[PDB]
């Protein structure tokens, strides 16, 4: 009989989080440069609730936006686990998911989704402020969705046990 | 016999070699789940990890993902635990299966400790039986476990030993004894435990219970070398530490590593079975803790050990202190130490 | 090349002891002119450039070795003159270029240096060019030169904890070694690579 | 009808073991792309040549092809290289 | 999402006219479909309510107004699904409506008569972004493919193949096994005349 | 490793490469690396220069 | 003023110069391309396969 | 050396700082004005308007049975594959379909 | 000419456009697309084995320059996020599918490139 | 000395005081110094063999000063003990002996050094600077090891160890 | 777009820094690591008391 007070509050605490989804001001390359077009005038992240914050410890996304060598993975991974939970990964730019053009390079990690784990990849080298803006509100979609995926049941009497 | 247990596989690759193991590991959400994982995936070997586990965005699905690379490792959702077809395309190209699934400590329910072990395991069993291309099934249940027990979790865990021989008897049950580790259910639990009262530690008996701790890598050490041998296939080893000590022992030699003082903040077990009996039960507060803490969980010496399958397991004390670096008590130190 | 251009003469004028070998090319610039110079004779030449009136006022654009111990003309061998720069590639083994700018006579030059000791030492201009120390750093890490007498001789581009000169015909563009995440470590470990091939 | 690999059907199909169903092709060459370019006929042209670009014009098709109809049999239907339309002349 | 139309935009003779044609519900609708401002629902212009465009498969209705005050606003989509506000996304667009959407041309797609687009034999419907559902693209190999292993076969068979032992009871002439070749060719020399 | 990896590559190949060492500034080093070609090749980009494209666009970057 | 004319639609005709001073090279590369020409099929092939030959020797350009 | 022209920061524009780049400013306008002026009084622009037609299996150097038994093997409707046009249009090099952009440039509304 | 997701083209008959002839491999300057050949049971000359790693692809549209048949080409379609690296491995299928779902606008874009010196 | 490890570049015992109130001094040998390393000047080259064995034993020295900080701060105490990291990089140099050129030997002190400071400075990480620490022929003091190769291969040559194990995957 | 046209912003932002996990470093003092954002937050809470609306209001 819990869940009659939860659901509703699932809701309203997967809506909080979606209405204020706060990443981490952390970008390497032409691929930070397009995440910081992703959120000038033209390409408003506020009107989401994108805003981003310095520390990792007040961000929600961690937006590997980038070249990930190997002098940095431990940077990156550390950066990973010093984000305070609920935390979800956005890998932008073809360096951060497999590489790209440097991976058949010797200082290359070949894919950040090797170092930390990856929630949502964008593909694009570098992918449009607008590619950017649909995995931003890709994510959002699913982290909502995600408190309730339907992972319990349903009883006779149509209540999640 | 007519089904084959041999498991020829590479062990000499790394993460972005072929090693030839094709693995399903049922219960990778918790604790051990992702070592096994690893301990597979890390030699190039496909991992499946089917799972139900509510708030998908915890970090523990996540870091499944990251057992194996890319198009090695795999995560099921939202999988059934109800439907025989759903367990035949978990393990449809697979020929390890190693089943971690098992009561929480969370759980007092009979019924749901029940569910989850005993079903779960005969299921998955079940499901290894009528696929010939598996050739291994690993079954992980706890050392103490016995029909006589006072926990629902070790009397379920023994049924589902029993269950899990009679349906695959080509089986290995593993038994380990309380182990340890980072994400651990002990060292974790005792610091936090100690900084949330941070006056002491609750204890409800005279701690004289029997513990044999064993390091979480020594666990995935064992289930490699049990896969490395054909002798392991329907058979029962008990991973035990090198030694036992009681729980007053583990609480003294946590305390002499961290630097804490141990206070030990006594109180009824009646009293305490019966609030937690009665209330609402989670992690860090349970009747299975309780019962447990009032259990002894070794090696009986009834079965194959750890050294039947050739691991040297490290003593709990350079695991614990291995572990409880950041955790030390800030005393009186030279200078030089200012300097971190 | 129609504009006022003179042979940088002064400095072999003034060494009278260097075998004075002099380029000048279409390729390059009409003000870029080649020199070959001696490694002994490095450390003083750069001292005269540096402090020497029409020379004093120099920089050091450029810095960098070429490894030409696989150094191979793949066409036109015939065609190769007894005079070519590509000769005294193929002759040695390795040989580092400093590319300066002269302000006062709006030139370019370009000193060649050649190595063919095995250690591939060589003086450093640190000393004397501010330029000098992060160009021979990188120099130095991947190529393997040894600079003596260096201000600042730690790596600059290549990762912590690694010892290897990736700038080599010899060393694979894959390299050696990966990073990952070990659970077993809780951190990122380095390993054998096995990197895909097309 | 013939059965494959028989020095008949092999010398017909180039040496190649002929699939008449092409869904075999389906799956090894994961495209119908057989079956489609099946569906359409044989085209009838006056002339011993004739010249393919893939569509209507230059660089919307393939580069320009000249396929011979003048075969040693007579109207022997012969196909493009780089698509898959079949040419035969008019009459022989 | 109430007051989808401001009272001081209801003060106005678009919204009336748009009530008069279209009804109450697709009126209100409108400001929940495609919300960009306030001034913009149906519209720049007051007199009227921009004309639809053209209308998309999945329901989507395309309007272009020249009257909003930047350059880039002009052309929009007011999607058929709306049920929350980060609910819509730029993948519902098809293939026709993409490139008028996004200014690559000024052609957009009709139901009948004179076509801007090619309408092959061939043409697969415009799907959104399938990830993160039981659609998602997999590798022929990967493990989430059920039929991985006759991928992973075919690739082994290519410089691999390995041989195919007998697996039972088999004719035994002394110490050899008789099992007939598998070989598909037939040696027509063995079997003329 | 972007040297290493242009010296394993086709001129044309390595291009690319240009780009990203200053993505703030894409074009000029695309100009830079076209003119040493055109200079180990002897020529000049004659309907670049004519078209005046590049000094076009490479002002652009600048901007 | 034409009526009929791109002359009359924009006062921009970033070709004139390259018509009026290398017409023949102009008419050549809009002419033939790969789809049509033998020669520019092999130029074609050759430039995406291994890439445009360039003699040895070494070049410095700055920018 | 003897003589610098120097820039010097004095009202709010940049370019009324300076004399060239007034200039330079007003050129720009009067270019859009000229542009402007040129294309009102033609009073249309052509456009590029694409057709299927442009993308068939057969060029026109093929006979117009041919070309009509091809589309109609494809199930192609949208193409004009009438045999009376592809006859009349055989060898022939036309540029392409172009449309016109009719000024003046407004939105179509409904007003009721 | 913008360039989005590579995509394999198709003939108006529906026959593919590709006729493995590996120059886009070549061309990669990343080494992102792998090409396998075998002839097929009619004769023609198709790949097999046509896969583009979007991992790996930098988006330079040199498999569309490079192509001589106008097979790959690059689509608009920038909204391919994917929430899987396996997702993110395009195969022969994947690129088939989505060059018959954008091939109208690829179509008209082509055609618009095409005229331009035409 | 303006030198990093110049006796001046102590880290001060109090905030108002160097060591005490009649004397100086401080300890920049066994652990970090208080101020960075803005330079780190070339090894005087040597013109002898000797010259540069002396440079590696001193070199050497200085490592072996420095290991209980460095196992301390990056926590690898318990995966060997200081003298046992002396050990394994004293075979890690054994590895190197055969080193015949001054001027190579010289470059290899300055990248040693520079990697030691690396390491002192917490610059890498310590799961990657702990492979010249790592054993050779025996486990890591912080887990549990599997003798199972030394039981089953019992006294079989190097040879059967390599060939029973096998240098490729067995599936492809 | 959160709530219509942006209107409960601050709602979702209140609610999402409730949300959100705190974890104390183990280098630092939890006490005061604890204490200090209480402190701060019991002060910042005693601004409105001196605040006046109108004549003695
Ligand atoms: C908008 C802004 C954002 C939102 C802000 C919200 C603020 C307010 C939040 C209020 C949350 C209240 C939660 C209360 C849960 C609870 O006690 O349930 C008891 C009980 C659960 O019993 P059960 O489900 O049968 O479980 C039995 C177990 O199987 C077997 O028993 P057991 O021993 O396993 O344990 C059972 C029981 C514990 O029971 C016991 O210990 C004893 C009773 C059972 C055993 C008895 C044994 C015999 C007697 C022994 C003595 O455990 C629990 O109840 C666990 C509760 C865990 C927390 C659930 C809520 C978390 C989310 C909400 C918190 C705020 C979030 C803020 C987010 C940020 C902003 O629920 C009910 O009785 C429900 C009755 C039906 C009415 C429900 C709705 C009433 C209110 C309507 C208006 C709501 C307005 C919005 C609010
Ligand atoms: C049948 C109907 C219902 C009957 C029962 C009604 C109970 C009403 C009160 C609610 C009590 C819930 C149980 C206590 C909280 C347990 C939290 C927990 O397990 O944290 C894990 C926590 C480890 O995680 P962590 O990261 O350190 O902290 C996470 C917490 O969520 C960090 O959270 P936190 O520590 O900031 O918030 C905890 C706080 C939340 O409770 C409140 O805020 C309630 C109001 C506080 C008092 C002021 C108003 C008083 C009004 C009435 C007078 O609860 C208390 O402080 C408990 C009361 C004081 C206990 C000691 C003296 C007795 O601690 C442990 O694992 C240590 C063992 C915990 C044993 C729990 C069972 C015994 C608890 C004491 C009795
Ligand atoms: C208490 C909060 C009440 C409003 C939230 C209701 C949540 C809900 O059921 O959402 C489901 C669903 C989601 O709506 P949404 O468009 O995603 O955003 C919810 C906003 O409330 C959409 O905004 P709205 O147009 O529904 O709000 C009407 C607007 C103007 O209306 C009035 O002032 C009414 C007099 O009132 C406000 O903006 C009030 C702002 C301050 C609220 C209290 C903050 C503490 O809302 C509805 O189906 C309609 C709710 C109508 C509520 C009145
Ligand atoms: C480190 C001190 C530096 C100098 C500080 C100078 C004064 C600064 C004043 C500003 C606020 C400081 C923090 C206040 C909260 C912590 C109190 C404290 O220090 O407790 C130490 C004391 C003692 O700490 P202790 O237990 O560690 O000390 C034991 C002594 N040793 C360790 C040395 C052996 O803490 C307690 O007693 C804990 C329980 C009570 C906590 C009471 C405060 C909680 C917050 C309530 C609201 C406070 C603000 C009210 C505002 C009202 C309107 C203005
Ligand atoms: N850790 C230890 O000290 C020891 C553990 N063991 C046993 O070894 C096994 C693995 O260890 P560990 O990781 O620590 O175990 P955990 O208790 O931490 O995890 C249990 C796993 O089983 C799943 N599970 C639990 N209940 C159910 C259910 N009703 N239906 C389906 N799935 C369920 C959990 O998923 P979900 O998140 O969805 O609940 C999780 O994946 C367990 O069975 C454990 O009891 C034995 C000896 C010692
Ligand atoms: S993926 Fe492309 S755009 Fe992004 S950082 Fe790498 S090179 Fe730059
Ligand atoms: S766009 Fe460039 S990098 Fe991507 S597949 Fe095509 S040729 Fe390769
Ligand atoms: S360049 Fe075109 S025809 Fe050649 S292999 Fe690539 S896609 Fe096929
Ligand atoms: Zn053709």
């Amino acid at each position: 009989r819990v869940d009659y007070i939860v659901t509703p509050i699932n809701a309203v605490v997967s809506w909080a989080r979606q209405g204020s989804f706060w990443p981490l001001t952390f970008g390497l390359a032409c691929c930070a440069v397009e995440m910081m077009h992703a959120t000038v005038s033209r390409y408003d992240f506020d009107r989401f609730g994108v805003i981003f914050r310095a520390t990792p410890r007040q961000a929600d996304l961690i937006l590997v936006a980038g070249t990930l060598t190997n002098k940095m993975a431990p940077g990156l991974r550390r950066l990973y686990e010093q984000t305070l939970d609920p935390k979800w990964v956005l890998s932008m730019g073809s360096c951060a998911n497999g590489g790209g053009y440097y991976h058949y390079s010797y200082s290359v990690v070949r894919g950040c989704n090797r170092i930390i784990p990856v929630d949502i990849y964008v593909p694009g080298c570098p992918p449009t402020a607008e590619a950017l803006m649909f995995g931003v509100l890709q994510l959002q979609k699913s982290l909502y969705r995600q408190i309730n995926e339907g992972e319990k049941k349903y009883n006779k009497k149509d209540l999640t046990y | 016999q007519q089904r084959s247990t041999q498991l020829k596989f590479y062990d000499g690759g790394n993460r972005q070699s072929i090693s030839g193991i094709r693995a399903t590991i049922f219960g990778a959400t918790g604790f051990m789940g992702p070592y096994i994982g690893a301990a597979l995936g890390y030699i190039g070997s496909d991992v499946i990890f089917p799972h139900n586990h509510v708030y998908a965005y915890d970090d523990y699905v996540k870091e499944l993902k990251l057992c194996a690379g890319s198009g090695q490792s795999y995560i099921m959702r939202h999988f059934n635990y109800d439907d025989d077809n759903m367990y035949d395309m978990a393990i449809k190209n697979s020929n390890v299966v190693i089943n971690l699934v098992g009561s929480r400590l969370q759980n007092k329910n009979f019924q749901k400790a029940a569910y989850a072990n005993i079903h779960v395991a005969k299921k998955i069993a079940e499901a290894c039986a009528r696929n010939p291309n598996v050739r291994r099934l690993i079954h992980f249940s706890a050392a103490g476990a016995d029909t006589k027990s006072p926990s629902p979790d070790l009397h379920t865990k023994f049924h589902g030993e029993e269950a899990v021989l009679n349906a695959f008897p080509n089986a290995t049950i593993f038994r380990p004894c309380t182990v340890y580790g980072m994400q651990d259910y002990f060292i974790r639990h005792w610091i936090k435990e100690r900084d949330w009262w941070y006056h002491f530690n609750i204890v409800t008996d005279d701690c004289t219970a029997k513990r044999q701790p064993i390091l979480i890598n020594d666990v995935a050490q064992c289930v490699l070398n049990a896969l490395k041998l054909q002798e392991s296939a329907g058979q029962i080893y008990e991973l035990g530490g090198p030694h036992v000590y009681s729980r007053l022992e583990v609480f003294e030699m946590l305390a002499n590593l961290s630097g804490r003082p141990p206070k030990l903040a006594h109180i009824p077990h009646d009293i305490a079975l019966k609030i937690t009996q009665n209330f609402y039960n989670w992690e860090f507060f349970n009747m299975e803790k309780v019962i447990k803490d009032k259990l002894d969980l070794i090696v009986t010496g009834k079965h194959k050990t750890i050294s039947d399958l050739y691991v040297q397991p490290v003593s709990f004390p350079q695991g614990a202190e291995q572990f409880i670096d950041d955790v030390r008590y800030r005393g009186v130190e030279t200078h030089d130490n200012l300097e971190k | 090349m129609q504009n006022k251009y003179m042979q940088p003469i002064q400095l072999f004028i003034v060494f009278e002891k260097l075998n004075s070998k002099m380029w000048i090319s279409k390729k390059l610039n009409s003000n870029h002119s080649i020199a070959l110079i001696p490694s002994n004779w490095f450390y003083s030449i750069n001292l005269f450039l540096k402090r020497e009136l029409l020379f004093s006022n120099i920089t050091l654009i450029e810095n960098s070795a070429i490894d030409t111990i696989s150094y191979n003309l793949e066409t036109n061998q015939n065609d190769l003159d007894k005079t070519n720069i590509e000769n005294y590639f193929f002759k040695n083994k390795m040989l580092v270029f400093y590319n300066y700018y002269n302000y006062f006579l709006k030139s370019k030059l370009t000193l060649f240096i050649i190595l063919n000791n095995l250690n591939k030492s060589i003086d450093s201009i640190d000393r004397i060019f501010a330029n000098a120390n992060w160009l021979e750093r990188e120099t130095s890490e991947m190529y393997g030169i040894n600079y003596k007498w260096k201000i600042d001789t730690r790596k600059l581009l290549l990762d912590y904890s690694k010892i290897e000169n990736p700038m080599l015909k010899e060393f694979q563009s894959e390299g050696t070694q990966d990073a990952f995440y070990n659970i077993f470590e809780n951190q990122v470990v380095v390993l054998k690579n096995e990197t895909v091939e097309l | 009808n013939l059965n494959p690999y028989s020095y008949e059907a092999l010398k017909e199909n180039h040496w190649l073991v002929s699939d008449s169903s092409k869904k075999n092709s389906e799956w090894t060459h994961k495209s119908n792309a057989e079956q489609l370019i099946a569906k359409v006929p044989i085209i009838y042209v006056d002339s011993n040549i004739v010249r393919c670009i893939g569509g209507t014009e230059i660089n919307a098709g393939h580069p320009q092809v000249y396929i011979q109809l003048d075969t040693r049999k007579h109207g022997t239907p012969q196909t493009c290289k780089y698509c898959g339309l079949r040419y035969a002349k008019k009459m022989d | 999402g109430l007051w989808s139309w401001t009272i001081n935009q209801m003060l106005t003779p678009k919204f009336w006219v748009h009530l008069r044609r279209e009804g109450f519900i697709k009126t209100w609708t409108r400001g929940h479909k495609a919300s960009r401002h306030a001034h913009y629902v149906g519209g720049n212009r007051t007199d009227g309510y921009t004309k639809q465009v053209g209308e998309d498969e999945f329901g989507n209705r395309y309007y272009e107004d020249f009257d909003v005050d930047h350059k880039n606003q002009r052309r929009w989509v007011e999607f058929s699904d709306y049920f929350m506000q980060m609910w819509s996304n730029g993948d519902k667009v098809p293939v026709g409506w993409h490139g008028w959407l996004s200014h690559q041309y000024d052609d957009f797609p009709t139901r009948t008569g004179n076509s801007a687009f090619v309408k092959h034999h061939y043409l697969k419907q415009h799907t959104a972004n399938l990830s993160n559902t039981p659609l998602n693209h997999v590798p022929q190999g990967a493990p989430q493919n059920l039929n991985r292993m006759r991928f992973i076969t075919a690739q082994r068979d290519r410089s691999r193949a390995p041989w195919q032992s007998p697996k039972g009871e088999g004719v035994f002439q002394g110490k050899k096994l008789i099992v007939a070749s598998n070989s598909p060719f037939i040696d027509d020399m063995s079997i003329r005349d | 490793g972007s040297e290493k990896l242009i010296e394993d590559r086709p001129y044309l190949q390595g291009m690319p490469y240009f780009d990203r060492f200053d993505y703030v500034s894409m074009m000029v080093q695309e100009h830079a690396y076209c003119l040493g070609i055109e200079s180990l090749l002897g020529t000049t980009n004659y309907s670049a220069t004519f078209t005046q494209i590049r000094t076009m666009y490479d002002e652009l970057t600048r901007i | 003023l034409n009526k009929e004319n791109f002359n009359r639609q924009t006062t921009v005709l970033p070709h004139l110069v390259l018509s009026y001073l290398n017409k023949n090279d102009y008419n050549l590369k809009n002419t033939k391309n790969d789809y049509n020409s033998m020669e520019e099929l092999i130029t074609h092939f050759k430039y995406w396969s291994k890439g445009l030959k360039v003699e040895s020797g070494y070049t410095y350009q700055s920018v | 050396k003897y003589n610098p022209e120097l820039y010097i920061y004095k009202t709010y524009d940049m370019a009324a700082d300076d004399p060239v780049w007034r200039q330079v400013k007003l050129d720009l306008e009067w270019t859009f004005e000229n542009i402007a002026e040129r294309r009102e009084s033609l009073g249309y622009m052509p456009t590029f308007k694409g057709d299927p037609n442009f993308w068939q299996a057969l060029d026109n150097s093929f006979s117009p049975e041919n070309i009509a038994q091809v589309q109609s093997s494809i199930g192609d409707k949208v193409t004009n594959i009438d045999t009376k046009a592809l006859a009349l249009n055989h060898q022939t090099e036309e540029y392409h379909k172009t449309s016109k952009l009719v000024y003046p440039i407004r939105t179509n509304l409904v007003v009721e | 000419l913008f360039r989005g997701e590579h995509a394999l083209r198709r003939y108006p008959t529906g026959e593919e456009r590709c006729i493995a002839c590996k120059l886009c491999q070549s061309a990669c300057p990343a080494r992102a697309i792998t090409i396998e050949t075998e002839p097929r049971p009619d004769g023609s000359r198709r790949t097999v084995r046509y896969d583009i790693d979007m991992t790996k692809c930098i988006y330079c549209g040199f498999c569309q320059e490079a192509c001589p048949v106008d097979a790959i080409v690059e689509g608009p379609n920038y909204e391919q996020t994917a929430y899987l690296h396996e997702d993110l491995f395009y195969d022969k299928y994947k690129l088939l599918e989505n060059g018959d779902k954008w091939e109208p606008q690829i179509a008209r874009n082509i055609e618009y490139l095409i005229n331009q010196p035409l | 000395m303006n030198h990093y490890w110049g006796s001046s570049n102590t880290i001060p015992a109090s905030s108002t005081q160097n060591n005490n109130y009649f004397s100086g001094g401080g300890n920049n040998v066994t652990i970090r110094g208080n101020e960075i390393m803005e330079r780190l000047p070339s090894q005087t080259p040597s013109q002898n063999m000797v010259q540069a064995s002396m440079k590696t034993l001193r070199f050497y020295r200085k490592f072996c000063r420095l290991i209980p900080f460095i196992l301390r701060i990056h926590n690898i105490g318990t995966k060997f003990t200081a003298q046992q990291a002396m050990i394994n990089f004293g075979n890690y140099i054994r590895e190197r002996n055969h080193y015949r050129d001054p001027g190579l030997i010289d470059h290899r002190i300055q990248l040693g050094y520079e990697l030691l400071y690396e390491a002192e400075m917490h610059f890498s990480q310590h799961t990657i600077l702990m492979q010249y620490l790592s054993p050779y022929n025996t486990p890591l003091s912080d887990r549990g090891y599997s003798y199972l190769e030394k039981v089953k291969y019992g006294n079989k040559s190097k040879f059967l160890q390599g060939f029973y194990k096998g240098n490729k995957p067995t599936e492809f | 777009y959160v709530g219509y046209r942006g209107r409960l912003q601050y709602i979702a932002d209140a609610l999402k820094l409730f949300i959100k996990g705190i974890v104390v470093p183990e280098g630092s003092n939890k006490f005061w690591f604890v204490a200090i954002p209480s402190a701060a937050g019991a002060i910042c809470y005693t601004f409105w008391i001196n605040s006046m609306w109108g004549p003695s209001v």
